[PDB]
């Protein structure tokens, strides 16, 4: 967004199921 | 003091640990990979066809993002809700009632051209 | 409120009480009082669909001012006229109100020096 | 975010436009 | 515990604050800032120990009728605007076992590097055992504070989490 | 008529359209945000085409569209109420809505939840409208429940915080409260009555209905934070901003009092609920500014300031005005929306800070911000000709000249005057003096479609107050004679209010110290009544429920 | 990005009430220890700031100035019927 | 709020030029892992000082446990760095 | 599989039996207490402060800082309802009595006040909004059958 | 001048106040190190299970089960003919039931006869 | 009636001679299978009930409840084969068998058409009970609570026994029909009192009542999912089906017997909600809130209002729903932490997204939300009351409001919080859970849409 790139994993929960 | 040097020592590990770890949170330029998914073609239609722009090619596009609400959303409800009422509702009796028409002088009515008696001369104020 | 004031940190019985106003005969020597006539009779209130309260002597004037309102659709700023008809009509009924307090007021007090003399 | 098109500064008046 | 000479600052920055809200404009806080300092070094050259313990019950028993109505708080700081607002979005580290095959297909290169991330979580984890049983005094170890790994390829004990923690912003 | 009704049940019915797309199919992901935003949009212009006719006819239609229930002399259905309040309240509602609606779409870019949010924002909107197009007291108590509902989640949205799940509970346990006087009436209405259908609860027109009001009096203690149950509604200060704009200033808020005007016919009589709820205000009207005459919290200060509006217009039932109060309701609304939504810009750009006293050198730096908080307050304040002037000079009319209570007109202008002096403290702070902020600045408002969120909500205060007044038929005798001084009465506390708190702003600069006085943390404190009353009170029923 | 950071010797008291403490700090017999520090808060583009009076009469000088040709223009639209 | 970045790079004078102010302390002199009691020549009660204006300048609270063993500009970036959990 | 002695039992009436109480939850012989001997049977359990969580430090770093409660510690008997959720004790900014009767003031002077105001209310001096038609009494629905008393009020 | 707050059950003392902590000598050295030496080795105990790889499942406090043990109290403790709680505690529990016995009894007796002469309104009233 | 007995009995075979692998498969696709056939029940009519023959019938206030009952016998077995999957074949079909029993005696228990059969069929719904919460309990704590079962037969069964015979002398039937046309007014006497205390003493411990309730907290706490689910959508509800049919008879002698009843309940409401706060335990938390809504119920039937009754049948039905989704919810964290502490875990809507939207569902309901029946019932009777007694709304208001505390606050407590650290086994939700709860809440609302279907007899 404000800046190209930048771009942190994000941890979930397994939303598969 | 300070951090003592275990601690210091301690913290450069603890720290850089977390600097290397916390790099790992990026991703490469494949991931996150997706899938193909299949594409409809009147939105192909409008990637091509917007790699352009324009002024009275770009207000198109968002009018035509506004086509969709008008008989989508808002012209069939009211046909759903309106023949619904129509026939569903009101061949009902007392489903609907409505207020009796206000009435003012210097009015007729459709029905029996009804009369509406003019009202007395006011006092003729300073109007 | 003077009147307020007046009324309990000076002499009750003088103030006519606002409730019960009014409290003493109206032919008190008033004589010949001309009636306050209706130029819409019920039928007329009746079919105007107007709030009993909006409904009084110069609310006669007040049918003037919606008749014009329907049909100033969609504009609305065409019956400014003649809501001053009805709203002036209603500024004398206020004054009014004012004048009618009095003649009790004027009793009460009236009366006080009457009776102080009856007795003194 | 069209690439930083307001530069923030430090201890000193917006960069307004 | 902690002794009244580090009390001193505990009511010397707290004091501050109270005072900071309540000078609010910039010229009278350092102005003020500098009248409740000058009454610090008023005493701040006394060296009794009797007095200097003596000299602390009045000012905890000074500001208390001086604390403000509605202290200013940090907003990420404990009772503060932004006081755990995100915890509700920061997610466990450990759960990255539960995610779906098809899921974990998107980032095929992050979970390469984690299974040497917990290889030396099991590896390193007999020694680590161990380097504490020569900083382990008898009747239950005095403090909780912890060393460093004395070698090369090891970590510190009890580790894994703070460093696995998740960051700040999730999102 | 048929494209009068018609056309008018669309907008609840089409409102409802998005959510079933939410709990359905996933065929584009994205982009529902901005779908719900133009619903409204295209709700209201649905919601404008009843406005046109409605004013031109003045036609209040109750439309009865199905058969629920029947017990023995008994129907239940899912009527509507076509009439003035729904026709002149929709519009508004949804007004500040399409305001807001924009301006969440901004402010929240940073919840990975965005789409839920907004799954709840279209659900609060669509019970408040069938609360006031209700009929009957059990559909209009559902919309009691659903703004009960909808608020425990959207005032709860980061459930980590412990305020969130504090505060929600406590406004839960208060709204429920006001519950026990609503399920009252209905018993009442139920014994001595036969019926939940305003039709035949208002032609029987009943004789002694004490109890039945008593009720509704409770009904808008809580719900609507009167004083006894009022420390909830600044407790929603403690989650997003959006969120407080909408229910907790606007749409939900006014609840309290709108159960009283739909009630109109039966509470005219009975002069004890009038008194009572002619008091209440007062307590609460005063109790609520003089209580924010000290606070430090923008967005808590703003909920007092919020809160004293809702105070008098209790005040303004009490001196039985029904349809002149209802005013209050809208005029209110936009501008303290928008104040919310300006305190979102504030907060923007300080990166969450919020504290009044960390805040300043905003006139140039925060340009757009400064245009709209002084429209606000001074319409607020009682600007003439502005959008809250109206009924603060109306309002103050009957009051001051009808009989009313010798101590219910005492706090009535004490109060009124304290309504600008938050106000200057608020502007003053806000936009007055240099910047006070912390040292690096992330200062930008530069942002297209917030200025689209202000521009909408910035013209209405200025303009669509006035134009609301025009075209709305006469209900009432207005008092236009009385003494000058009482007509200017607010034309000449009002100004009192601004000097006396810039009496008292300019002279705290001087750099002297400062000294403590119980009164100045009194009313700091919230009277005590919150500080108090939610430790003792949970203590009293969970500490003593083992036993 | 690189955020070029201006000379540390711009921040000063030198005609700004924060050397006022310094001189009133002669009769105290001390001097703030931070007097650089917060010359900001009075520099940098913050020297002049209109007052209570300046905000509620922002930008009334246009609409002034439009006002009387407004309320004129009814006499020109009205005086010639 | 479009985006707060933070690097390690740009905050390196942010701690610093906040001791740049300082009118106890020679700016040269200074260095990034100079010891403040002994290099520097400073006192506990002035170094309480110099932790209070980093919550200033940068708006975030500091334990008093910690704040005191911040005696090396290193380590405050440390705590401010490892806080936020800034990288680079 | 617990075993039974680790468990909350009896009252115990001397020193000898308390000394595996205090052990037997982590609290020292002399922070350990329990309630007094009585029908209330509360068991060998101890007597904690009567504190509520937000009152501890959260500084540190406990298992649970949520809860600010660390593993091994005991949990007051009823440390439910002392959570930061429920009630909380920590120190208050007023004095306790003149706090609560600083609310007692304000109310209880506003009641009494309005009954004070209820006796001479304010209002104008100015008569009945005069009406016609019997003083509306068939607009008010009046029976028609019976005439009501006739009502006209006079010009002044 | 600035008198003293009275401690309350509802308003814990300020931590600098209390004379006790002022002053830190062997009989407060001593129990501060063995709750810290206590404490710690709980967590050393804990520490291990919380940083090792192999647990899948949640601890077994032992704090958590006797304090849960400890609520289900149901006959162990107390004892019958215990004047002091049984006859009071007793009341609370059984008081206020007679209270309602009279309140809602009385006004249906007092209901009743209205209904018998007439003297309440029921008119309209059908649901029952 | 027998077109649902044959079939349920059938089961058994099917329960046995099935294979080793489609034991659970085939019980489950009839059994839902037959529930489809119970929706036929609902041929009511306006003035007469349904009368097969001389052994079972089936009025408009019966049929709910059957279709309950059946409906959740496969609900049972959805949630029960997790736990059973480490036991052996042959006990898992004995579990089962008990099971197809238990819905056989309730089924034929509801559908009675004499007493005496309803009151054999009665004692013997408990037996298939005793050994499901026995045989394959949850603790191993030994509490002795036989002599509340004893009491029950003393203070309960045992003295209905007496007085039900007494009646068939006397009046010469026992069969419902019967009893309508030769009611007779049951006059003031010591021998009646006793005889009032004989037909109602043995159903109120069931419902239960306050003060009679000590067994089913402690029931609970030890009967396992597949017991527990029965026990509160089923068992409870036996005393007001023969408490509303019973009291045909008692009048007038009931205008002033229920007092104590009444006062009972309308102060036993709040004790129990109030508790509930303090409770310490997911499912125990949820006993009490059982007694909670147990207790309106009691209070509807005694007064004998046209309206009472009309609410009282929904009680027993969104109760019966609500209860048995939060055990079944609740009892999804037992899959995980193998606990009943409700503070062992927290914040489990950071890793069980949809199980909070369950939780969130289930719990609106609770508190009666409008316009779901859970509310419709409740608020049916409060009006009622009124009639009654006006003072009684101050109770009532209290309980909903406690009873709005409470459920939001489990709620709370796990959901709206912070993960626990140390607990590293939360799952994904599986297929089974999720489904489980879905067939609960879902018919739950619908039955809101349609309301004629719940309403009782009266309607
Ligand atoms: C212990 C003794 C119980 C009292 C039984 C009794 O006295 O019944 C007398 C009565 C005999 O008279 P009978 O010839 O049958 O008919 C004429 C009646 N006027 O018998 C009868 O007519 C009716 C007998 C009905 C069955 C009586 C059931 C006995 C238990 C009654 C008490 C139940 C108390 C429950 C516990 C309450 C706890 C709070
Ligand atoms: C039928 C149509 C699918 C068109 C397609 O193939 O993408 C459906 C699926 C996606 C929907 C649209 C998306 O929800 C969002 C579109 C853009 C704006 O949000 C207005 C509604 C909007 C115009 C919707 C209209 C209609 O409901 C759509 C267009
Ligand atoms: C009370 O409500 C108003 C207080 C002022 C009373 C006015 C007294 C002085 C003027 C009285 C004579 C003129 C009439 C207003």
């Amino acid at each position: 967004s404000g800046d190209h790139g930048k771009r942190l994993f994000i941890i979930k929960p397994s939303g598969f199921y | 003091s300070g951090y003592t040097p275990e601690e210091k020592l301690r913290l450069q590990q603890l720290r850089e640990l977390r600097r290397r770890w916390l790099k790992d949170q990026e991703l490469s330029p494949r991931e996150p990979v997706l899938p193909p998914q299949r594409v409809s073609p009147v939105e192909r239609f409008w990637n091509k066809f917007l790699q352009d722009g324009a002024l009275w090619k770009n207000v198109i596009y968002k009018t035509y993002r506004h086509s969709i609400f008008a008989f989508t959303h808002v012209l069939i409800p009211v046909w759903i809700i309106h023949y619904y009422l129509k026939y569903h509702v009101t061949t009902k009796p007392y489903t609907i009632v409505e207020k009796k028409p206000r009435i003012f002088p210097g009015d007729t009515i459709l029905e029996t051209g009804e009369v509406i008696p003019p009202m007395k001369e006011f006092p003729d104020q300073h109007h | 409120g003077a009147h307020l004031a007046r009324r309990y940190l000076g002499d009750a019985s003088v103030e006519p009480d606002p409730l019960r106003m009014p409290t003493f005969p109206p032919d008190y020597g008033f004589p010949e009082r001309k009636e306050r006539e209706m130029v819409a009779t019920q039928q007329e209130m009746n079919d105007a669909q107007l709030v009993l309260q909006q409904r009084d002597y110069c609310a006669h004037y007040l049918i003037r001012f919606l008749k014009c309102k329907r049909d100033s659709f969609p504009n609305f700023l065409a019956c400014k006229h003649e809501r001053h008809d009805w709203d002036y009509c209603e500024h004398l009924d206020y004054v009014k109100r004012m004048k009618e307090f009095e003649r009790e007021r004027r009793l009460l007090q009236r009366k006080k020096r009457r009776e102080q003399r009856e007795a003194d | 975010g069209g690439g930083a098109h307001i530069e923030p500064r430090y201890r000193q008046f917006p960069q307004l436009t | 515990y902690l002794t009244h000479q580090q009390k001193v600052l505990r009511l010397y920055k707290r004091a501050l604050r109270h005072l900071e809200s309540w000078c609010i404009h910039r010229d009278k806080y350092r102005y003020f800032a500098c009248l409740l300092r000058a009454r610090f070094d008023e005493h701040k050259n006394e060296k009794d120990m009797v007095k200097a313990t003596q000299l602390l019950r009045e000012a905890e028993e000074e500001f208390w009728h001086g604390q403000h109505p509605q202290p200013y708080i940090f907003p990420e700081s404990p009772g503060g605007t932004s006081y755990e607002r995100y915890e509700c979005y920061k997610v466990p580290e450990w759960c990255l076992d539960d995610w779906h095959p098809s899921e974990k297909a998107m980032y095929p290169d992050y979970f390469a590097k984690r299974e040497q991330w917990k290889k030396l979580r099991r590896e390193s984890w007999e020694r680590e055992v161990k380097q504490l049983q020569e900083e382990t005094p008898v009747g239950g170890p005095r403090t909780e504070a912890l060393p460093p790994a004395r070698k090369q390829g090891d970590l510190p004990p009890l580790w894994w989490h703070i460093v696995t923690r998740p960051r700040e912003r999730p999102m | 008529m048929n494209m009068f009704s018609s056309l008018s049940l669309v907008t609840l019915l089409l409102l409802t359209m998005p959510i079933m797309m939410m709990s359905f199919n996933t065929y584009k992901p994205s982009n529902y945000p901005l779908y719900v935003k133009t619903a409204i949009s295209y709700a209201f212009i649905t919601s404008m085409i009843p406005t046109m006719m409605f004013i031109h006819s003045g036609q209040e239609l109750i439309i009865s569209n199905w058969h629920w229930l029947t017990i023995q002399t008994l129907k239940l259905s899912l009527s509507f109420k076509m009439d003035y309040f729904s026709m002149m309240f929709i519009p508004v509602a949804l007004f500040v809505t399409w305001s807001i609606m924009e301006f969440s779409m901004w402010y929240m870019y940073s919840d990975p939840n965005i789409n839920k949010f907004f799954k709840y924002l279209l659900l609060f909107l669509i019970t408040m409208l069938i609360l006031v197009t209700a009929n009957n007291l059990f559909q209009l108590f559902i919309g009691w429940e659903g703004v009960g509902i909808m608020s425990f989640l959207l005032i709860g949205w980061w459930y980590g915080r412990a305020d969130a799940n504090t505060a929600a509970l406590q406004a839960i346990l208060y709204n429920r409260i006001g519950d026990i006087g609503f399920i009252l009436a209905m018993a009442w209405f139920l014994t001595n009555l036969n019926t939940w259908d305003l039709q035949q609860i208002f032609m029987l027109n009943p004789s002694d209905s004490n109890m039945p009001l008593i009720g509704l009096a409770l009904a808008a203690t809580g719900k609507s934070a009167q004083f006894g149950l009022h420390p909830w509604l600044p407790s929603a200060m403690e989650g997003p901003t959006p969120v407080s704009a909408l229910l907790h200033s606007s749409t939900m808020v006014v609840a309290g009092i709108f159960l009283l005007i739909r009630f109109y016919p039966l509470t005219e009589n009975n002069k004890y609920i009038q008194s009572i709820t002619l008091c209440l205000g007062a307590i609460t009207t005063l109790f609520t500014a003089m209580c924010a005459l000290t606070q430090n919290d923008i967005k808590k200060i703003i909920a007092f300031s919020t809160s004293s509006q809702l105070g008098l217009m209790m005040v303004t039932i009490g001196i039985n005005q029904p349809y002149l109060a209802f005013l209050h309701i809208c005029t209110h609304a936009f501008f303290k929306a928008m104040l919310f939504m300006c305190s979102g810009s504030i907060i923007h750009s300080l990166n969450d800070e919020q504290d009044i006293r960390k805040m300043g050198g905003l006139f140039k730096a925060m340009p757009f911000t400064t245009t709209a908080l002084i429209v606000g307050s001074l319409a607020l304040t009682g600007m003439p000709f502005l959008t809250g002037f109206y009924s603060k000079d109306l309002i103050i009319e009957a009051a001051n000249t009808s009989y009313t209570n010798a101590w219910a007109l005492l706090m009535t202008l004490i109060a009124t005057s304290f309504t600008a002096i938050y106000s200057t403290r608020i502007i003053f702070f806000a936009l007055l003096g240099q910047p006070r902020f912390p040292t690096l600045v992330n200062i930008n408002e530069n942002n297209p479609l917030l200025i689209n969120s202000i521009k909408r909500l910035l013209i209405g205060s200025l303009f669509a107050g006035y134009i609301i007044s025009n075209n709305i038929p006469p209900t009432t005798i207005p008092q236009m004679t009385m003494p000058y001084y009482l007509k200017t009465t607010a034309l000449i506390v009002t100004i009192l209010g601004f000097i006396l708190a810039l009496e008292i702003s300019n002279m705290t600069k001087n750099l002297k110290y400062h000294y403590p006085s119980n009164a100045f943390k009194f009313s700091t404190l919230l009277g005590y009544f919150p500080t108090i009353m939610h430790r003792l009170a949970p203590y009293m029923n969970l500490s003593m429920s083992q036993k | 990005s690189k955020m070029e950071l201006p000379d540390y010797k711009q921040w000063k008291i030198e005609g700004t009430p924060l050397e006022t403490v310094q001189e009133k700090l002669a009769a105290r017999g001390l001097r703030d220890p931070w007097g650089r520090n917060e010359a900001w808060r009075y520099m940098g583009g913050f020297a002049n700031n209109v007052s209570f009076v300046g905000a509620l009469l922002k930008g009334f000088k246009w609409g002034f100035a439009a006002f009387v040709v407004a309320i004129g223009a009814e006499y020109y639209l009205e005086s010639q019927k | 709020s479009d985006a707060p970045p933070l690097t390690l790079e740009g905050i390196k004078d942010r701690v610093l030029y906040v001791l740049k102010l300082y009118d106890k302390i020679d700016p040269e002199k200074l260095s990034v892992n100079s010891h403040f009691m002994k290099d520097l020549g400073l006192d506990s009660l002035d170094q309480v000082e110099i932790i209070m204006a980093m919550e200033d300048e940068f708006g975030f609270e500091i334990p008093d446990i910690d704040a005191e063993k911040l005696m090396c500009p290193q380590e405050i970036v440390d705590y401010i760095a490892d806080k936020k959990d800034v990288y680079e | 599989h617990i075993t039974k002695d680790m468990l909350p039992g009896p009252y115990p009436k001397t020193p000898e039996e308390r000394a595996a109480a205090a052990k037997k939850y982590n609290m020292r012989v002399e922070d350990y207490e329990p309630y007094p001997d009585d029908g209330t049977g509360y068991g060998d359990y101890p007597k904690l402060p009567d504190r509520s969580q937000q009152e501890r430090d959260p500084w540190y770093d406990w298992d649970h800082p949520d809860l600010r409660l660390n593993w091994g510690e005991p949990m007051h008997w009823d440390l439910d309802m002392y959570i930061r959720n429920r009630v909380d004790t920590s120190p208050t900014p007023v004095n306790w009595n003149l706090m609560c009767k600083h609310l007692f003031g304000f109310v209880a002077f506003m009641l009494f006040m309005f009954w004070v105001g209820e006796t001479y209310p304010a209002y104008q001096p100015v008569g009945p909004k005069q009406y016609p038609y019997n003083n509306l009494y068939l607009e008010r629905g009046g029976d028609p059958n019976k005439e009501p008393e006739p009502v006209v009020h006079y010009e002044i | 001048s600035f008198p003293k707050y009275e401690a309350s059950r509802l308003s814990s003392l300020p931590t600098t106040l209390d004379p006790a902590e002022y002053d830190i000598s062997s009989e407060t050295r001593k129990a501060q190190a063995e709750r810290l030496a206590i404490r710690s080795r709980l967590k050393r105990e804990y520490q291990l299970q919380y940083y090792d790889p192999s647990r899948r499942g949640v601890i077994e406090d032992p704090a958590l089960v006797r304090w849960t043990y400890a609520r289900s109290a149901n006959i162990y403790p107390n004892f019958r003919p215990n004047t002091k709680t049984s006859l009071l505690g007793a009341l609370f529990g059984i008081g206020p039931l007679v209270f309602w016995y009279y309140v809602f009894k009385t006004d249906r007796d007092r209901k009743e006869k209205l209904i018998q002469e007439g003297k309440l309104d029921r008119t309209f009233n059908i649901s029952y | 009636m027998l077109k649902y007995i044959i079939p349920t009995i059938m089961l058994m075979p099917l329960t046995w001679l099935s294979k080793n692998n489609m034991i659970w498969v085939n019980s489950t696709a009839h059994s839902l299978l037959i529930s489809f056939t119970s929706l036929l029940l609902m041929n009511q009519f306006g003035d007469n009930s349904l009368n097969f023959s001389l052994l079972f019938f089936s009025d408009s206030l019966s049929t709910p409840l059957l279709i309950l009952t059946m409906w959740l016998l496969p609900l049972m077995l959805m949630a029960s084969q997790h736990h059973l999957s480490k036991e052996n074949l042959t006990r898992k079909k004995l579990f089962i068998t008990m099971l197809i029993s238990l819905q056989l005696f309730l089924i034929m228990t509801f559908t009675a058409m004499e007493l005496i059969l309803f009151y054999i069929l009665f004692e013997a719904t408990l037996v298939p009970t005793l050994i499901i919460i026995t045989r394959w309990g949850n603790q191993t704590e030994r509490l002795n609570a036989g002599l509340y079962f004893l009491f029950y037969t003393l203070a309960g069964s045992l003295p209905l026994l007496v007085a039900l015979i007494y009646i068939q002398n006397t009046v010469g039937s026992l069969n419902f029909l019967m009893l309508q046309y030769w009611v007779q007014p049951v006059h003031n006497s010591w021998s009646n009192v006793f005889m009032w205390l004989a037909c109602m003493m043995a159903f109120m411990v069931k419902m239960p009542l306050y003060g009679l309730h000590l067994w089913l907290p402690k029931a609970h706490v030890e009967a396992p999912i597949a017991g527990s689910m029965v026990l509160a959508a089923v068992l409870l509800k036996l005393g007001g089906y023969g408490m509303l049919r019973i009291t045909l008879i008692l009048n007038p002698m009931t205008d002033f017997m229920a007092y104590p009843f009444i006062m009972l309940s309308l102060w036993g409401m709040i004790m129990t909600s109030s508790i509930c706060l303090r409770q310490t335990d997911l499912k125990s938390l949820i006993a009490y809130s059982s007694v909670s809504h147990m207790a309106l119920v009691i209070v509807a039937i005694l007064i004998q209002t046209p309206w009472s009754y009309m609410g009282a049948t929904a009680l027993m039905i969104a109760h019966g729903l609500t209860s048995s989704m939060l055990f079944c919810l609740a009892n999804s964290n037992y899959e995980r932490i193998h606990s009943r502490t409700m503070i062992l875990a927290r914040g489990l809507q950071t890793l069980l997204p949809l199980m909070a939207t369950w939780w969130l569902l289930a719990s609106l309901t609770n508190l009666a939300l409008p316009p779901t029946i859970n509310l419709i019932g409740e608020l049916f009777v409060v009006m009622s009351t009124f009639s009654w007694s006006n003072i009684t709304i101050i109770l009532m208001g209290v309980n909903m409001v406690i009873t709005a505390l409470y459920s939001l606050y489990m709620l709370i407590m796990t959901q709206r919080g912070k993960y626990t650290y140390h607990i590293n086994n939360i799952s994904p939700s599986f297929t089974r859970e999720n489904a489980l709860m879905s067939l609960h809440i879902l018919p739950l609302l619908l039955l809101t849409l349609n309301p004629k279907i719940i309403l009782g007899p009266l309607y």
